[PDB]
């Protein structure tokens, strides 16, 4: 075999590419849409679905519905849709003669895991796979070893800490807030304002607006209080209408639905909280490593300033005789995929596959026995 | 599709280019007459020899060429049962309308699932630049269809399945 | 059509024309219905009288199982001796219907459904049963696994009606499971069926329809309960479809629909099966016709002249 | 329990989750004798799956997770956990004990506790306990149903002894020596 496949199939974005690659050669939002109108038009191929780049193009005649909700996927046929566009559309290779490599979050059902082997199995017949954590993923593209790592993207942020070459299962905190619910909180909280956003391609823009103007501040209460003299903070933003918005407070308001999910109504720790009490539940032996390797992962991690913010916390709640360090590369954004192709090129891992002769031979149930 | 089937693609584009180089000739046995000499094979000294192009033991391309017709029958992949009836359904339905397709055989050769049959008129009348390009683009365009009508099949199986146990 | 009909349409059909009608004809129709059940209508005695027989070869393992009562409680006194090569046959005189037309649309639905009418007998047996040991549980919880056991054991019910068919089910002091023996001859029909059958399964996973019964199929073993069961084959080519009917399945409001539900399931997977054979046919010809649009270039522009309509130019010039 | 219900499918976050998986806990988990044997009989769970009605309405059925999470007690390593099972524990804190009651203390094993009252755990750590302690004594679990409130049984006796007025601290006695005055003499 000369190269394997490999599919980060997020729950916003979908990062496809081959092993052993530092560029993926194909990125699209993971988005299926269908048209909502009558086409008294003649010819134009009147096409029945639309995925992915071209989804995101004509949005503005189509209802656009996320097959993945919350790292869960919810619809089966938009899933096998886009695993058909990436096999087909865009890489354009045959399935059956290329070994995949497929990631899924942690503490997911089993449901999700087993479905997808048996749908890559048999309706795609490819020759082997493989389904790995982000969190090792992440770890391996870092080149480290030791740090709990903070993968926050659109669909779920999760924490696993990782010792030197071992896992603590029990001390993994997984957290349903993300990219998505930002973008409903943005939504929601845009309103106030005067501006309203319903429809899909609406929410599309509203995503637009958290990618180009979303920061995450340092103090909350000190830039409400500048923000209330609102002279030098608020910015500008152009819609393909072409009508002008100006967006104030709210810029960094909603960002900081992490540090404080009460703005969205969960009880839950926010994503500093969360990971004082996953670095505690560890041993104590290793929290003077793991608060030394802090690993910043996904998406979602890409506002400006927001590593400082969570070093602050950091620090305030840990002890002060041990320095927290967190670390967050430039490519965080295909960190995933980075540590995914790692590990599908290395030498040692190709006795890890789980081929088709293993797997007619035991069942779905064997990836739940081998991959985890 | 492509940026996977480069080098048997191209091959078959070449010998196909290469033996579309047809002639009006008439039949040697039966005066008055003109057949596609191909299907015939009564006169050898006009038959070029046969010809086979492959990637892999479950995909061919045998190539038969004469002096005015030329049939060009392929094997596509049946990696799986399912995948095997559904070629074979599809290709039936395929050949069923050759009426309009001009290039096509209502039965293919045995062994394989279909057999074009470009006799001299088709160059004669259609220019033949792409008809090469209709062969190729179809013999990607082919398995495209045969993975998303089984994709097809498992969401319509998971609606009515879905359907059926919900109104308990 | 989504979801199969619960009786024979014919007779339905023909029971109201001849109920509402003035002037009765002698007829004799023999029925074929679904899973091998054949039903005979004729008028032997009087124009006005009419006889309708049922044919089924499990029948004999219903009598068995307790479905005289059953029957005899269900039609009244229109219970008539069988005819002649029929196991259970009705004879319906039309001067002594009620008067009320919604009786006597009632009486043609009940004589139409007679076949999961019948067929129902072990599953209300299985509802009494589990009513019993409910009760018993309820008197004492400590006192639970044993007569479990033995309920699994002893009240163990099964039954034949196709030959590459079987239903086994059995109480509890709080379920009533069921396990069907599918399997699929004509080669492609099993082929349709795996994936028929592995999408039903998910299914139920879904949290989204999560209030229907636990499903439960694994094909080449069977489960516990059932291998030492006659007739249950060690998984040659047989799947084993578990359905798992709790208390708030069968509530005294819904226990008839849930009833006839199981017991059309295997004809609803067929006919759907052969529906999913034409939505193929379809599609592959609708979009074969996209590739006949690929294909038709390589023709250089014509003109013709007129061709107006049903005919040729309809002019000189 | 929280925990292993999410694979399932099922999601349980706030506190109110948290008292609906502790009323779960109270009405299905139960205790497996043999956990091999159990799990070997979950591999087809046609009669090892209890359906609990949320207070929403919507029914959720869980199979192996009834037994899956009880034998955290026996195996702490469930959780990560490095420690011994319950049974060993008590089978160690016998034989550090001296030697001339360990064969009373083996005829005298009282169960007492809320979480005590999973269905069947008298008998498991009764073979268990047997298994891991020499053959030539007999064992045997003392399982009172009433054992939910032994605790409160047992202040009550001892408030109502005879002789246990004079064992009280009275205010005044209290006052000399102030909070560490209970330290000398309660235990
Ligand atoms: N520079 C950025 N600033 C703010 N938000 C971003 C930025 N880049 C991406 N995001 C958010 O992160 C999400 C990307 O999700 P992704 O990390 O691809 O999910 P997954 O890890 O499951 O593939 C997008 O939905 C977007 O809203
Ligand atoms: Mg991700």
């Amino acid at each position: 075999e000369t190269t394997a496949l490999v599919c980060d199939n997020g729950s916003g974005l979908v990062k496809a590419g081959f092993a052993g690659d530092d560029a993926p050669r194909a990125v699209f939002p993971s988005i299926v849409g269908r048209p909502r109108h009558q086409g008294v038009m003649v010819g134009m191929g009147q096409k029945d679905s639309y995925v992915g780049d071209e989804a995101q193009s004509k949005r503005g005649i189509l209802t656009l519905k996320y097959p993945i909700e919350h790292g869960i996927i919810t619809n089966w046929d938009d899933m096998e849709k886009i695993w058909h566009h990436t096999f087909y559309n865009e890489l354009r290779v045959a399935p059956e003669e290329h070994p995949t490599l497929l990631t899924e979050a942690p503490l997911n059902p089993k449901a999700n895991r087993e479905k997808m082997t048996q749908i890559m199995f048999e309706t795609f017949n490819v020759p082997a796979m493989y389904v790995a954590i982000q969190a090792v993923l992440s770890l391996y593209a870092s080149g480290r070893t030791t740090g709990i790592v903070l993968d926050s993207g659109d669909g779920v942020t999760h924490n696993v800490p990782i010792y030197e070459g071992y896992a603590l299962p029990h001390a993994i905190m997984r957290l349903d807030l993300a990219g998505r619910d930002l973008t409903d909180y943005l939504m929601k909280i845009l309103t106030e304002r005067g501006y309203s956003f319903v429809t899909t391609a609406e929410r599309e823009i509203v995503r637009d607006i958290k990618e180009k103007l979303c920061y995450v501040a340092l103090d909350f209460e000190n830039e409400m209080a500048t923000a209330a003299s609102s002279s030098s903070l608020e910015k500008s933003y152009e819609l393909p209408d072409g009508q002008v918005i100006t967006i104030g407070n709210e810029r960094f308001r909603c960002p900081e639905t992490l540090f404080q999910p009460s703005f969205i109504g969960m009880e839950s720790a926010g994503i500093h909280e969360t990971t004082y009490n996953s670095i505690m539940k560890c041993d104590i032996d290793i929290r003077k490593d793991l608060y030394a390797n802090n690993v910043m992962s996904g998406g979602t991690t890409m506002y400006p300033g927001i590593a400082d913010r969570m070093q602050k916390e950091i620090t305030a709640l840990a002890p002060s005789t041990m320095k927290i360090k967190i670390i967050a590369p430039p490519e965080r954004k295909y960190s995933v995929w980075i540590g995914g192709s790692i590990l599908a090129s290395l030498s040692t891992f190709q006795q890890m596959w789980i081929t088709k002769q293993e797997y007619d031979e035991a069942g779905p149930s064997i990836v739940h026995r081998k991959c985890f | 599709m492509s940026n996977t089937l480069r080098p048997y693609l191209n091959a078959v584009r070449s010998t196909l280019t290469a033996s579309l180089a047809l002639e009006e000739f008439s039949s040697e046995i039966v005066e008055r007459q003109s057949q596609p000499e191909v299907e015939v094979g009564r006169s050898p000294e006009i038959l070029l020899k046969p010809l086979v192009v492959s990637r892999n033991e479950q995909e061919q391309c045998l190539i038969e060429s004469s002096v005015n017709s030329v049939r060009f029958s392929i094997r596509i992949k049946q990696v799986d049962e399912i995948e095997r009836i559904l070629v074979r359904k599809f290709m039936q339905f395929l050949m069923g309308r050759a009426e309009s397709f001009f290039i096509l055989r209502r039965k293919p050769v045995q062994g394989y699932d279909i057999s074009f049959l470009i006799t001299n008129y088709h160059t004669e009348e259609m220019l033949k630049h792409k008809l090469v390009d209709f062969i190729i683009e179809f013999m990607e365009e082919v398995d495209a269809e045969i993975s998303e009508m089984k994709l097809f099949l498992n969401g319509r199986a998971r609606l009515v399945a879905e359907t059926y146990l919900s109104c308990f | 059509m989504l979801s199969l009909d619960y009786n024979n349409i014919f007779i339905y059909e023909l029971l109201t024309e001849r109920f509402s009608s003035e002037n009765p004809s002698s007829i004799d129709q023999v029925v074929t219905d679904f899973d091998g059940v054949t039903f005979h209508i004729s008028t032997p005695e009087e124009k006005t009288k009419i006889l309708i027989s049922l044919s089924m070869k499990c029948y004999p393992e219903l009598v068995n199982y307790g479905t005289l009562d059953l029957l005899k409680q269900i039609y009244g006194a229109y219970v008539h001796e069988p005819e002649m090569g029929y196991n259970f046959s009705i004879l319906i005189d039309l001067q002594q219907l009620p008067a009320t037309d919604e009786e006597k649309e009632q009486l043609a639905m009940s004589i139409s459904m007679l076949k999961r009418n019948v067929l129902a007998a072990p599953f209300h047996r299985a509802f009494t049963k589990q009513a019993e040991l409910a009760d018993l549980a309820r008197k004492d919880p400590e006192n639970a696994p044993m007569l479990d056991k033995q309920a699994t054991s002893q009240e163990l019910m099964a039954i034949h009606y196709r030959d590459e068919e079987t239903i086994v089910l059995w109480p509890e002091h709080d379920r009533v499971t069921v396990v069907f023996s599918t399997k699929f001859r004509e080669e492609t029909d099993r082929i349709f069926g795996k994936v028929f059958l592995q999408e039903f399964v998910d299914a139920r996973r879904r949290p989204a329809i999560q209030t229907a019964p636990q499903v439960l199929f694994s094909y080449r073993d069977p489960p516990l309960e059932i291998r030492d069961i006659q007739g249950i084959q060690k998984g040659d080519d047989f799947g084993f479809v578990t359905f798992v009917l709790f208390e708030r399945h069968f509530t005294p409001q819904n226990r008839e629909d849930c009833i006839s539900h199981i017991q059309v399931f295997r004809n609803t997977l067929h006919f759907h099966i052969k529906a999913s054979k034409a939505y193929m046919h379809q599609r592959m010809r609708k979009r074969v016709a996209d590739f006949q649009k690929v294909l038709n270039r390589a023709k250089p522009d014509v003109e013709l002249e007129r061709k107006t309509a049903t005919g040729r130019s309809f002019v000189r010039a």
